């Protein structure tokens, strides 16, 4: 029955990502972050990316690892809220929520919406790739990259990175 | 300033990432290759102004070429009359899975 | 137009919006940051597949790697300022003032 | 979406352990039990206090190497390429770049401090 | 000595064995006996693709053999 | 904008050679060795015009050249090939190390007799 | 000495150093390139018909082109 | 012969499209039957609905999203 | 009478799963401590039958009382004991805790645990014997064999 | 039949916790001196069983302010993603072959990770806190360095796809090619898997199960289901990523069977290392991990990248 599933899966990642960006405790912000996290791999993984959402999934999720690793370590309210609990917080969740549905609805009962770009609406197995004959499969030679023709790139990267860690430790030895 | 030491020092470490029809890593095609190179082979010696002038058929063929934009409103209107049609109950077709 | 660039772009605003405006946390302002930098990496990565364009799919692995040290960054400023007051609250922030 | 049929039926699995666990044996009889409980003795407050951590630099130094695990997991698409020269140099540069930031913090007492 | 240790072992064991069994007996019962054609890449989708185009019943595993000449 | 014409059904008609693929795939060393030598015109054609619709006559020329060459190899020697491909297709993708005593057999038929 | 201050450590920046240093030394990089390079991906098009090029054969059964043989031969 | 195959059948699918569209959309006005999206005139590369639109779900279900999930 | 059989059925069922493993708390106030650590020997197990030592209170099926009561100790016990799976059961092991014992007089001395929980399986001694401790629970089986509880529940 | 092979992957699995519970009781008494369970049914396997309906009986309930949401969807996390492990896994040809599966191996065990640690958060008890920041720490350890030696141990012969790793198990096991970084990696993942308390900090005696403080006495089930299923998870995965046996060509009982044999031999050697040494440290655990694996890791890869041009062993990558 379903063939909206891309728009769907980006949905449920609006949902997700609506109810992490109108800032609860920070531990529910990041339940919210796996989930979207989640999801959106998957939209880019059903979309027909091989494995790049898979790999930022791995990284963007240690990476929240690391955030809550400060969020329990630094400071917490006596008793920390969740999205149903404040006048503010519930909402801007339920507003929010009513912004996705609202744009459901007048997509699915309309032709397009136009607040920004002329939206077209039907899901996106159009425009689509008509079956290439190519076996050396995009995404792999694209992140083949990065090592051929990817000098200057590279060299800059670490040594952003090289940089980044001696930053770090020389503004925790600044006392 | 725009300074090209990139192309004084004769050493091409930033042209290679810039368009299609540049070198995919193998001989392989991108989506629009031929409509970059007509909208290229318009405007190289030309002083982007009179790009916009002259060479705005073939640079909108490639919007059109990477958005597909009209042929979406063309299959949309398509799916709507489809829907109409069949909602009024004139020659719900037959046309695939027969003849 | 592929309709899911409307709710990625949807999501980027929003995340732009909770990123301005916010209560207490600079936790969840960094939080609010790694979420924004999600929304142009889904974007751009779908971007890239619908153009075939795979010779330049530099975007994701570099955009994320750079956003993601930039993240760190905050973190560690955040660890500073926890350290010289009791807690990381917007109030307690109005000393040097203006 | 075949991987999501094994992630709805693992769901439903749960899912009924859960009910499994609440509705089936006996009774619920509470108002002692949800005391919260540390070693035999009634505490101050509860958790959510501000718990003042011993590592700074560790978990800043896992974000960093994992994106260092970013930049190096394309390694066996790297390895078939017809530029050999500069697939193992800026392989080793780096690894070697890697190296050289774990030197610097092993040396200047960047993990040497509440661990 | 380890007499007795063998038994919750061995049953253990054949409890790993038929996951490896199952599956095994699923695919061959699946698929006209077939052992599954795996598609790694697009090109080999596309040839199952035609595969299961020159069946009739719109499945690839038949494969229709050498008869089609005429 | 412009208008777009089609070929019509007139000209789509050439028949398929509606063996399986794995049959297909398994004899296409001698598929591209005695046939397969008029088709780089079409190949020619398809990449010095890249515009199918307009290569479509040698699209039918090497559908006639594929199917005599099937003709071919069905007519004459021998019987084992279709052990020799219902051997490459069981075994999930096709590996070409997974039969060799019928790939040698059928070499040999074709080789000391045709 | 030198060895045993930090000895795994040590090991590991010798295993290290001779990975840096060994390359430069190698009988088989032109094999890996000549490999790498033999192996096509995509279709080895055609061309018109010639200027009377006396290469690049009209059947590739004719070694007159760039053909492999040492696969086989060690 | 996989490069001929794939022409005749995208060729099968435009012609007969075509014709249900010169069928389907024949009363509302405007509506040229099938001029070209783009100004020039060259075979461009098809998309999926020109090629599988209307084709009742199943069909347009297991040529676009089939090798991404399954097999 | 297929209702009443079938809950017989279960209801043994149910019985024999509850006196399979009776996986305690390792409590053990005093010396008594020290037997149960002699209970956890070579040459007596436990793991025969299930009791397997889980420190937790939370899971622990019974609670072995162990060594002297006091009131400075008794609230602690107390608030231990008040949360548990729903069936609890307590072994008190020991003349310190079942009754007193040598300190039943003498200030901060509880006069044996009745006064703080219910205990169903007494076992006597200074110390108890682990083949005593061992017998005290196997009659707490025998205990856990005659519950009738879905019989008492449908012939409710 | 697609949910008959569902089927016959999760059912399996739960037999497999049992009789694993099982035989580490017995494992673990016949190394320890004494004789394990051996009374009760036929000779223990009914009181697992029985084990299984005693935890099912005792009525699980809630703490004071443990928020129920996040209370109740950490443990399903938990037992649903230590499930959705065995996906890709090549039991002779698996559920779904995946076209990528040890980074998503790697991306499920970090999922692991979050269930203890949303659970060690929503018990909401300050020793479920110690036991959860505890875990954090030996997950800040123990994924940079498994994922890097899984690089390596890719680099040279798997590019990613599991049938083509079967392929490459023919001629000899790669403990061969990499023995050393074999012994780092059963390191890294006797301490991921976080049994063994060599390498655990997580069920110390010194806390009590920080993981399961006061969780509620019904998911003490499913989180012990969920680890005892990384248990045989790392070394179902350790028994094909390095070892194993060039399979009888299209038929699969043998296969399955010396592939079973290795790997439950494996598990035996694991828990007989959990029966053998004491308990580890905090500080001991980073300056152990980062000063003595790291720089050899990175000599391996480096010495593992140089080596397919050093020999033209660069792999066929499909
Ligand atoms: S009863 Fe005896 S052995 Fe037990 S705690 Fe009291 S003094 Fe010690």
């Amino acid at each position: 029955m379903m063939t909206y599933i891309v728009f769907i899966l980006s949905i449920i990642f609006v949902m997700g990502f609506v109810g992490f960006s109108s800032k609860p405790s920070p531990i529910y912000g990041g339940l919210g972050l796996i989930v979207s996290g989640g999801v959106g791999c998957g939209i880019v993984l059903n979309f027909g990316g091989s494995f790049l959402g898979l790999m930022v999934f791995l990284i963007y999720l240690g990476g929240m690892m690391v955030v809550f690793g400060y969020t329990t370590a630094m400071a917490t309210e006596q008793y920390p809220e969740v999205w149903v609990s404040n006048k503010v917080v519930l909402g801007t969740f339920i507003t929010g929520l009513l912004m996705e549905f609202l744009m459901v609805y007048y997509v699915l009962k309309d032709k397009e919406v136009e607040i920004v770009f002329k939206f077209n609406g039907m899901g996106d197995w159009v425009i689509y790739d008509t079956g290439d004959s190519g076996f050396f499969s995009e995404e792999a030679m694209g992140i083949a990259a990065l090592y051929s023709y990817g000098t200057w790139l590279v060299i800059v990267t670490g040594w952003s990175l090289l940089i980044g860690v001696v930053v770090i430790m020389e503004i925790t030895r600044g006392n | 300033p725009f300074f090209d030491v990139q192309k004084k020092l004769g050493v091409d470490l930033d042209h290679w990432m810039t368009i299609q029809s540049a070198e995919q890593p193998h001989r392989i095609p991108a989506r629009c290759h031929a409509f970059e190179k007509e909208w290229i082979e318009c405007a190289h010696g030309i002083g982007s102004i009179r790009a916009e002038k002259e060479c705005k058929i073939e640079f909108e063929d490639f919007r059109e070429c990477l958005l597909r934009q009209k042929t979406m409103k063309r299959l949309n209107a398509i799916k709507r009359q489809r829907d109409k049609l069949i909602k009024e109950g004139k020659y719900t077709p037959p046309p695939h899975h027969s003849g | 137009m592929s309709l899911v660039y409307m709710n990625i772009m949807m999501a980027f605003t929003v995340s732009l919006t909770g990123l301005l405006m916010y209560r207490s946390h600079l936790m969840s302002s960094l939080l609010c940051l790694e979420g924004m930098m999600l929304s142009l990496f889904i974007l751009a990565t779908l971007m890239i597949l619908n153009s075939h364009f795979t010779l330049a799919s530099m975007m994701p692995i570099i955009l994320l790697v750079f956003a993601a040290c930039e993240a760190a960054l905050g973190l560690s400023l955040l660890v500073m300022v926890s350290n010289t007051y009791g807690t990381d609250y917007v109030q307690n922030l109005n000393l040097l003032q203006c | 979406m075949n991987l999501m049929i094994t992630l709805l039926t693992n769901f439903t699995l749960a899912t009924l352990l859960v009910t499994i666990a609440f509705w089936l044996p006996q009774l619920n009889v509470y108002s002692e039990k949800t005391s919260p409980y540390e070693c035999g003795f009634d505490p101050m407050g509860s958790a959510r206090l501000p718990f003042s951590m011993k590592f700074f630099l560790v978990a800043i130094t896992f974000l960093l190497f994992d994106l260092e695990i970013a930049l190096l997991l394309p390694l066996p698409w790297a390895s078939q390429t017809t530029n050999l020269n500069t697939m193992l140099t800026m392989a080793l540069l780096l690894i070697f770049l890697l190296a050289v930031s774990l030197a610097y913090e092993w040396t200047q007492k960047g993990l040497e401090w509440t661990e | 000595m380890w007499f007795e240790v063998l038994p919750g072992i061995a049953v253990m064991g054949v409890c790993l064995f038929i996951p490896g069994m199952a599956t095994a007996r699923i695919h061959r019962f699946s698929n006209g006996g077939r052992e599954k054609r795996v598609a790694h890449y697009s090109y080999q989708w596309y040839l199952m693709e035609r595969d299961r185009r020159v069946s009739g019943v719109n499945r690839y595993y038949v494969s229709k053999g050498l008869e089609n000449i005429d | 904008p412009g208008i777009v014409e089609l070929p019509s059904l007139e000209d789509l008609k050439v028949q398929e050679v509606k063996v399986s693929s794995s049959v297909l795939k398994a004899a296409a060393h001698h598929y591209g060795a005695q046939c397969d030598k008029p088709n780089k015109e079409f190949m020619l054609c398809r990449w010095e015009e890249k515009d199918p619709r307009r290569c479509l006559e040698e699209g039918k020329l090497v559908n006639q050249c594929a199917l005599e060459f099937f003709r071919q190899i069905k007519r004459h020697c021998a019987e084992p090939f279709t052990e020799y491909w219902t051997c490459i297709d069981y075994s999930g993708l096709q590996l070409f190390r997974r039969c060799r005593k019928e790939q040698a057999q059928f070499d040999k038929c074709v080789l000391d007799k045709l | 000495n030198v060895w045993a201050k930090e000895p795994v450590l040590v090991a590991s920046f010798a295993i290290a150093g001779l990975a840096v240093i060994l390359p430069t030394l190698s009988p088989y990089t032109k094999y890996s390139l000549m490999i790498n390079r033999a192996t096509p991906y995509n279709y080895p098009v055609p061309l018109r018909d010639d200027g009377n090029m006396p290469d690049v054969p009209s059947h590739p059964q004719d070694p007159q082109g760039p053909s492999l043989e040492w696969l086989k031969r060690l | 012969l996989l490069q001929a195959e794939k022409d005749r059948r995208v060729l099968q699918m435009l012609r007969e499209n075509l014709e249900e569209e010169a069928t389907i959309m024949k009363d509302v006005p405007g509506w040229k039957v099938g001029e070209s999206v783009f100004h020039t005139t060259r075979w461009v590369t098809p998309m999926m609905g020109e090629l599988y639109g209307l084709r009742t779900g199943e069909e347009i279900l297991s040529s676009t999203y089939g090798f991404i999930w399954y097999t | 009478s297929r209702g009443e059989y079938v809950v017989a059925k279960l209801d043994d069922l149910i019985n024999w799963a509850r006196r399979s493993s009776l996986w305690p708390m390792t409590f053990g106030l005093a010396c008594c401590a020290v037997e149960m650590m002699h209970m956890a020997a070579p040459r007596y197990d436990m793991d025969r039958f299930g009791v397997v030592f889980r420190a937790s209170p939370r899971q622990s099926d019974v609670m072995i009382v162990a060594g002297t009561l006091t009131n400075k100790m008794a609230p602690a016990l107390r608030k231990v004991y008040d949360q548990m799976p729903e069936p609890r059961y307590v072994v008190s092991m020991g003349s310190c805790a079942n009754g007193g014992g040598y300190y039943h007089y003498s200030y901060s001395v509880v006069r044996g645990c009745d006064r703080i929980v219910p205990v169903d399986i007494y076992v006597p001694g200074c110390p108890p014997t682990a083949e005593a401790l061992l017998y005290g629970i196997l009659q707490l089986q025998k205990k856990i064999k005659r519950e009738k509880r879905l019989r008492i529940w449908y012939r409710r | 039949m697609f949910m008959i092979n569902v089927l016959t992957l999760i059912i399996p699995i739960l037999l497999a916790v049992a009789f694993l519970t099982l035989v580490e009781r017995k494992v673990l008494g016949y190394m320890q001196f004494r004789k394990g369970p051996n009374v009760v049914g036929p000779y223990g396997l009914l009181q697992p069983i029985a084990d299984a309906i005693k935890l099912f009986i005792k009525e699980p309930l809630r703490p004071a302010t443990s928020s129920i949401s996040m209370f109740i969807l950490a443990p399903i996390l938990a037992l649903t993603l230590a499930l959705t492990m065995w996906i890709p896994l090549p039991m002779p040809y698996p559920l779904i072959n995946m076209n990528l599966g040890v980074l998503f191996m790697l991306a499920m065990s970090s999922l692991a990770v979050y269930s203890i640690l949303w659970s060690g958060w929503a018990s909401n008890s300050k020793y479920a806190l110690i036991g959860a920041l505890r875990a954090v720490a030996q997950t800040i350890s123990y994924e940079v360095t498994l994922a890097i030696i899984l690089l390596s141990v890719l680099l040279m012969n798997g590019s990613f796809t599991l049938s083509t790793l079967i392929i490459t198990q023919e001629q000899v096991w790669l403990i061969f090619p990499a023995w050393p970084l074999a012994m780092m990696w059963f390191i890294s993942t006797l301490a991921e898997t976080n049994r063994a308390p060599f390498d655990l900090t997580e069920g110390e005696s010194e806390l009590v199960s920080g993981f399961n403080v006061e969780y509620a006495a019904g998911p003490f089930a499913l989180f012990f289901m969920a680890e005892y299923a990384n248990i045989i998870m790392m070394n179902i995965f350790t028994t094909t990523l390095f070892l194993g046996a060039f399979h009888n060509p299209y038929m699969p009982e043998l296969y399955t069977i010396n592939f079973t044999i290795k790997s439950l031999l494996l598990s035996i050697t694991f828990l007989w290392i959990r029966a053998s040494y004491p308990r580890f440290r905090y500080d001991q655990l980073m300056h152990l991990l980062w000063k003595n694996f790291l720089p050899l890791t990175l000599a391996l890869c480096m010495w593992h990248v140089s080596l397919p041009i050093l020999l033209s062993s660069i792999p066929p990558q499909t």
